[PDB]
């Protein structure tokens, strides 16, 4: 056979969701077990055409995807690079050839390039189960942080943040914001936006 | 031995029948630092725990290259008990944190963090007989509570014999007094058992009966988890 | 053999964050929206564990303290025949923030024992002559164990008021002469004079704040906490953290700090129904 | 303050060696020959250890366990004033294998001694009402100390058989009434009832072998140890190792255990001269 | 409490009045390896200190990036006390080797040596009362013999109250029978305080009293560290 | 002291000669998992060791450039003596252990293996005197069946002096009550000593008398252990 | 003089074997006092022309030589190589550059190439008493093995399983094997070869 | 558990170092211009730690040593009912050379402790019948102190005379009857026999040195130590180091050990005051 168990249902570890062959990509969220998957996680069932997946929503961390734009927190400065916490359970590193598009020189190496404490938006130029993430400066408005605020949020929440088709970045923009998939946002005065960008986090789920 | 464990009507002391379980409460989302935390009550008996996880371990000796290490610590507050206990790890604390770990081994999809640590830390808060499997569930709770893969929930209870009479999710009473004590953790949608241990005496017999009634329990505890996690949600 | 050595950042805070922490204190407000003089909100829960003697339960904003006492019957110390024994052990589980390891009491927690135990002794709430049986012969031994289950700031001042309160629980048993505890009959409650409240101001640059949170905590220059009874007497002081601070700082803090203690004191005492 | 953590594998076994062991498991045989059911070759040589109350060096396989006991006069605990005490400790020591280091016993050493401790007692085969010298005032204290010299695969069972056979080896002296004993003059046995056995179940993939050694231990899933009276009574029941099994599984364990424990008795009783 | 601790002539039991330091006396150079060391007697308080580093840090991940970590003991010898300490450290000795090392965190320029460690290491000789300052002050001054340099040396001294009044220094006759007593060191000629203690029980106003009193003796204190430190010099 | 060591036959307690060594007995290859292992039996004193290495050493700060370490245990256990010794190490076990390790120093050509360890276990079964002498011959013996290179065996046995008389090889009643026990260990063939000691008390005489005496025991012991080794060969 | 003690003798650590001075390379099996030569293991003389040898009869360790074949077993995967086991007081290294003959790509390392718990055959490239052994997969039918069963031996005892002229070699061979330097051998149906190649370990001093 | 390593040099020196240092020592001297068997200047401070019962500074070239004492009533050992305690301690702190960490006693100064208190033991300097008050029920216990606080080469030796003179320093306070000790009456001198010695000698390859400094230490092959009483009987006898040495290197050592001795003890008299 080939069935489906459950609608747009909440979702818990160990729940089955389906019996059959289904021709699903993997996904650490869904437990495939012969002809039958199960949650991995508490979550949203999702299915989409003949597919489908769990959306979780729960969990702090970030997992690591190669081209995806980040926004660190430099914590340590190494002789020939800068280490960079961007909630994963890896922290990155940003080379120094990168950013300077050339070599460290005899005596280099204040800080005024990057030091511990400086938010750094940045892009993951190498990732792999073997290796810790490598970030690249390269791209235009990457770099360092001069001015703004910066939010910290679940990286789970980071796709209804945006929303489809970025509706729900724009709903905020005009209300008084750039959502790295980091779970963090950098972003007129006294604004409480953040007030609003928690309450996304607490009714996702709903509607 | 000195108290009667079954009484006249058939009950047990608190007036339980012997497949019958002990209340239960959940909470979850409990500490605000904890990546996952939950409280788990049967009873009288209360577990807290917290998680911390995926991170990168710093003793890079320690970690594992395909898997993720976890560290978990079952510990009993001084208070928890009848009379006070040290806090000081006993040799008990220390068995039961390997077997409560191990139990999660099962469980949890360690292979997905790589060089990383899962750290579980669980704190007898009352102990009213189960504290181990209280304090299991508790952390299962918790990584669910933290985001962290797992192939199933683990629901636990032990079985026993007292005064000849087959029983379900001892008390203290029970525990002390009784002739065996049978702690059971499963995956239950997946039939596998994650933690078993006896101690006292069963006949083999007694053994698979108590065995199918610890069945029956774990179901029931099992529903009860999933509605627990699903709660704030719906 | 031992030694204390400076600790790296457990919480690193981006140079970004601290101007934002700060920006409302000409105001007189916070990142909470509470003055620079007000405690977060504070909840007491006594007798959340079941099987201690007393406990309870301290919510003070995200910290979270669980307090539990058990009583045990001893034969005095040689040198006081007529008192009883006090003894505060605190502990910082792992738990309770994420750096944290589980390991005994580091000097963190031993120093937490000590000022709380300092407080309640000098402060003379606990007569520990109140606790003899039979002098020279037969005393209480209370031991207070304090565990921080939630890091939030200000353990401090959340453990002083866990103590308290978990001490004011205390059922005190029977004494049976043959001397055994009888369990099934309650004949009193630990006899107290009064509570203590430790209040700790923080220092953040050319103001000061009371009831620091993790976030204060993480950009402080110092902390110094008092110790008050009803009377207003200072029963502990002990100045914390890696920086200096100026007499009239410390002046003006313990002038701050005795303020909110009145204030602190008359809710502690609602939470305990004296 | 302590904790458990996922340990490396200290005996990482290629692909190609697995199969080779699993190969003629469909034939009912193993790498040694020896059948899914049995034991490796047993000795037990009692009185081994010259200065011991009573002693037993037990050889199973490759597994080299020795025991001995020493007894002491005590006053009873407050709570049991008629009964003795025994007190089990298991060392894994570094001579055994080549990733032990010295230290106190870590949590694999502490469990085995808890396990043998718990099959020891609820056997009943120990009764420690036997232990008392004058009622209230002195008992005899067993102190068993149980020392893996070559760690060769299921160092538990091997445990149990050399502390079953250190006890029924125990020699126990006069005491003189002045209390003192005197080594001079054996008087008697340590009294046991009966002997127990522990029986450890590996499940490697679709079957179940017993007496795991060292190779199957490192490929198994799990492992579970059922301890019998020769009544097959169950005396206590363990389940170690990261994996899970079946319920089924547990149930096809007890079963095949049991079978092994009626065998394993009889020869444990040939060893001991009863 | 028992004793008398102030007199009728409105002395105290050694003789001083209450605003009298007991007698110093301060030695440099007393040690050959370390890079620095002293000695330090008030009245019949004596510590030794001794000084080693900048030197870089083997457990590297304990090291910091920007600044040098300090690494502080406070110990007594067991013949130090009237009874015998124990030489095992106690609770004590944990808390002050913590107020210790943040007192010296203050003066020390830790940020000339990014990844190194200073160690200071202390020993009570002879205890009668005032110990952690009298070890404060012997560290300040073993790291100036050491050539570390610092924004200004530490003097300090306890202030308290016997018999209701206030009083510069206590021996230990007043420390364990008055009714207060307050350790405050202080940077003078920053005007900063380092150490800040208070044990027993003062109203505010004489909280203020003892804290002004501090400040004479600490200043006088200072000059005598100053005059030992130039001494061999000129 | 108070019974009688020297008898009115000139004999001792336990019949031997002044000049006469207990019987000897060696087991090599005993253990499985250890790269060499020996029993050594002396009288009733009676060790067991084992050998692991060269291995690289994980603490690698800890290894040395142009050496093996040596790491080495010599341990009691709680039923080899006469009351029950405790487990935790005492002062006498770290004593020895380094006394031990110092004497291997000397005879393993730990320059061949640069940054590795060696490991050197040692367990006393059974004590009746003489048995870091036992644990130093079975470490020696245990090296040599794991094929690590050495200078030379390490044979050695203690001597003394018992109610005015030199004597080879003391048994526990003669330690415990005699006037002196001197244990020496030697590479018999190199003339090197590798451990030398004494306990009680003798005069400038007395000591080179017994000196002499040790020598002829130690070449009878030496034979023995060459002739152990080659035994499985021959 | 120049003179030797012994024959074909048993010899043991401490013994005179020799008193002169020969011209002897230097062995680590051999200790040279000035004018007196001692073995320093458990082993056999051997004399040969004018020189002599002792030959090890004990120990279970390899010690590395350039350019010996070697079967190791992969225990670590590090980012730009593998860490193998060779039997050794030093473990070896397999560099990847070596295995693909070109640099490691940007997100590669699955393990097709070699995973934990892989027997490999391969060549010591680089040892000496200052660095740890360095493998290469270059030569011929090195590299990974698939099939096979591995036999592991005392290195000590590789040159009598080999014998004279490969004379044990042969007499294997026809009965029913690859004899590395590292004292593993890799190898019809129910071959058994494995009990008569642990009775050479048993009888190599023996006729 | 526990286990000894090889350490690591705490003392590189370079190779020109050691031909400069026993350059001169086939005249017979050294670096410093004292004989190949003289000690480095003495001097011993009674009664430096003030609040000890008894004390001693000895400085020993650059070697520093602080012993104290201090004296407990305690009921004797069951075993020994008719005589005192004697317990040994030795601390090598961190303060006393740049390699030393803060820890307990590590193996060196284990060894420090113990061959002094062999030393001390078997010399019957102190004859522990002496120290009974009451037989079988009170008895003086002597702890013993001994801290290195300057690490300069021959620690032994110090230690030895340091512990020496702390106890022929020791007063003795009068016991008062109800049983308590008046500390403001002093009615003895602990009783000692006569001083103690120890005499380390040090083999620098063809020459034996005594009261090697720390540079010599670092070069030597191996040391001894021989411990003497006035009429130059041995009372202990420690190898020491990684180094071998000859039987007849050893006779050497002795007798050039014991003709130091005779001048040592000496020179110690006059520092006691007998
Ligand atoms: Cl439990
Ligand atoms: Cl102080
Ligand atoms: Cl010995």
């Amino acid at each position: 056979q080939e069935i489906v168990l459950q609608p747009r249902s909440i979702v818990v570890p160990g729940e089955l969701l389906a019996e059959g062959e289904f021709q699903i990509p993997w996904s650490p969220y869904i437990l495939k077990i012969n002809s039958k998957y199960y949650s991995t996680v508490v979550g949203l069932f999702d299915v989409k055409d003949t597919q489908f997946e769990v959306i979780p929503l729960e969990g702090s961390f970030y997992y690591p995807k190669i081209n995806d734009i980040v926004i660190g927190l430099v914590e340590d400065v190494e002789i020939y690079g800068w280490v960079v916490d961007i909630k994963a359970p890896y922290k990155a590193y940003l080379p120094a050839s990168n950013l300077l598009g050339r070599s460290i020189n005899v005596g280099e190496d204040l800080r005024r390039y990057l030091d511990v404490g400086d938010y750094v938006i940045a892009r993951i130029e190498n990732f792999d189960r073997s290796i810790d993430p490598v970030l690249s400066v390269k791209g235009k408005d990457l770099g360092r942080v001069s001015n703004g605020i910066v939010i910290d949020i679940m990286p789970v929440k980071v796709p209804r943040v945006i929303g489809k088709n970025k509706s729900m970045y724009e709903t905020l923009t005009s209300k008084s914001i750039f959502v790295a998939n980091n779970g963090r946002i950098w972003a007129f005065s006294e604004e409480i936006l953040i007030e609003a960008i928690r309450k996304i986090e607490n009714e996702s789920h709903i509607k | 031995e000195r108290p009667k464990l079954i009484l006249d009507d058939g009950k047990r002391t608190d007036g339980r029948k012997p497949d019958e379980l002990r209340s239960i409460k959940i909470e979850l989302g409990v500490l605000k630092n904890a990546d996952g935390s939950a409280i788990f009550e049967m009873g009288n008996t209360k577990a807290i725990a917290a998680v911390y996880g995926p991170k990168e371990m710093h003793p890079r000796h320690l970690s594992l290259p395909d898997r993720a290490v976890l560290r978990v610590r079952y510990h009993m507050t001084p208070f928890s008990t009848d009379e006070r206990k040290n806090p000081a790890p006993s040799r008990r604390e220390i068995e039961l944190s390997k077997v409560i770990r191990e139990a999660l081994e099962s469980a949890v999809l360690v292979e997905l963090f790589p060089r990383t640590a899962i750290d579980v830390f669980t704190e007898i808060l009352q102990a009213d007989a189960g504290s181990r499997l209280v304090s299991l569930m508790a952390a299962s709770l918790a990584l669910a509570d933290a985001g962290i893969p797992m192939r199933d929930l683990i629901a636990g209870v032990a079985v026993g014999k007292a005064d000849g009479v087959i029983i379900l999710d001892l008390n203290e009473t029970e525990a002390m007094w009784g002739e065996a004590d049978m702690p059971i953790a499963m995956m239950p949608s997946l039939n596998q058992v994650t933690l078993f241990q006896l101690n006292g005496s069963m006949t083999p017999d007694e053994f698979r009966q108590a065995f199918d009634l610890a069945v029956k329990g774990i179901n029931i505890i099992y529903n009860l988890e999933r509605e627990a996690l699903k709660s704030k949600y719906v | 053999g031992h030694m204390s050595s400076t600790p790296s950042n457990q919480n690193i805070i981006p140079i970004i964050k601290k101007e934002s922490i700060v920006s409302l204190f000409e105001k007189g407000i916070r990142q909470d929206g509470r003055k620079l003089t007000d405690y977060r909100p504070l909840s007491i829960t006594l007798d959340y564990a079941k099987k201690a003697d007393g406990s309870a339960l301290v919510k003070l904003g995200t910290t979270m303290v669980l307090a539990g006492t058990k009583l045990e019957i001893d034969k005095p110390y040689e040198d006081t025949p007529n008192q009883g024994n006090l003894i505060v052990n605190v502990e910082l589980l792992p738990l309770a923030y994420e750096t944290f390891e589980p390991g005994p009491p580091d000097e963190n927690a031993i120093e937490l024992a000590r000022v709380v135990d300092r407080s309640l002794r000098d402060s003379k709430a606990l007569d520990l002559t109140k606790l003899v049986i039979e002098p020279g012969k037969s005393v209480w031994t209370v031991w207070l164990d304090v565990y921080v289950l939630d890091y939030g700031g200000n353990v401090l001042d959340a453990c002083t008021l866990a103590s308290v309160a978990a001490l004011y629980n205390t059922k005190v048993y029977k004494v049976e002469q043959h001397i055994s505890v009888n369990k099934n009959e309650v004949v009193g409650k630990l006899p107290l004079n009064y509570p203590v409240v430790t209040i700790s101001v923080a220092k953040v640059d050319k103001y000061l704040v009371v009831d620091p949170d993790l976030d204060e905590e993480s950009i402080m220059d110092a902390k110094i906490s008092f110790s008050y009874t009803p009377d207003l007497k200072i029963v502990g002081i002990q100045k914390s953290g890696k920086g200096s601070m100026s007499l009239q700082d410390i002046d003006q803090a313990e002038n701050t700090a005795r303020s909110t203690a009145v204030k602190l004191l008359e809710e502690l005492k609602k939470h305990l129904g004296i």
